[PDB]
């Protein structure tokens, strides 16, 4: 837990440099404010310092319940052959829990926002723009895709 | 009263658009008014930062 703790913090300094990935960390903070979705994967680093093994076994005896999880396959195997490992190792799994332990997701408050981080030091600049999505469910997620596939995509390698 | 219109006949006539003015501009200007202070919000409402390595 200590090493590992070490490790992360090291990682962050290594994704300060990953451009792209701090731009839509930077989104998901400005379009999603006051949410959680605000937050990072990875999170800040003062919680990876400021961590403990009891907020994890509360955060995995929390959510990984059987009903929230799913164990899929595919390739040369068989459905039936799946079964058979199931029972015989997730059937210990808990499959409950008490009148209140799950939580549930409520939507998101977007928002209208811009984040402008200023550093002329770098040569590029990153750019990232968008609006409030439907979901997934949602059907004109269709649609959309192909809105943007008429767009496309761009680098400068493509001989086109 | 005579020489008063005689001296100044759209007297009667200028007083009608000067009515006519302060209810345009009781209106307008508030709304104006708050045009300026929809797209100056961005800016009465920003934050700052500094954050060096």
């Amino acid at each position: 837990i200590e090493k590992e703790r070490d490790v992360i913090l090291q990682e962050l300094q290594e994704n300060d440099t990953s451009m792209r990935d701090v731009v839509f960390n930077y989104l998901h903070a400005t379009a999603f404010q006051g949410t959680p979705l605000a937050q990072s994967v990875e999170g800040p680093s003062e919680n990876v310092r400021k961590l403990s093994r009891a907020d994890l076994t509360e955060y995995l005896s929390r959510h990984y319940k059987a009903p929230r999880m799913v164990l899929a396959a595919a390739g040369g195997l068989e459905h039936r052959q799946l079964l058979d490992l199931a029972q015989k190792h997730f059937s210990g799994l808990s499959g409950t829990y008490d009148e209140d332990a799950v939580p549930t997701l409520s939507p998101c408050r977007f928002t209208g926002s811009q984040i402008c981080h200023r550093e002329d030091g770098l040569p590029l600049a990153h750019v990232a723009i968008a609006v409030e999505g439907p979901g997934w469910a949602h059907p004109d997620n269709v649609a959309l895709q192909v809105a943007n596939a008429i767009i496309g995509h761009y680098d400068c390698t493509y001989g086109g | 009263t005579f020489l008063r219109w005689a001296a100044e006949p759209e007297h009667d006539h200028r007083k009608r658009m000067g009515l006519k003015m302060l209810l345009m501009m009781g209106l307008l200007l508030p709304l104006v008014y708050a045009m300026k202070r929809h797209k100056w919000s961005v800016l009465k409402s920003r934050k700052l930062a500094y954050r060096p390595p």
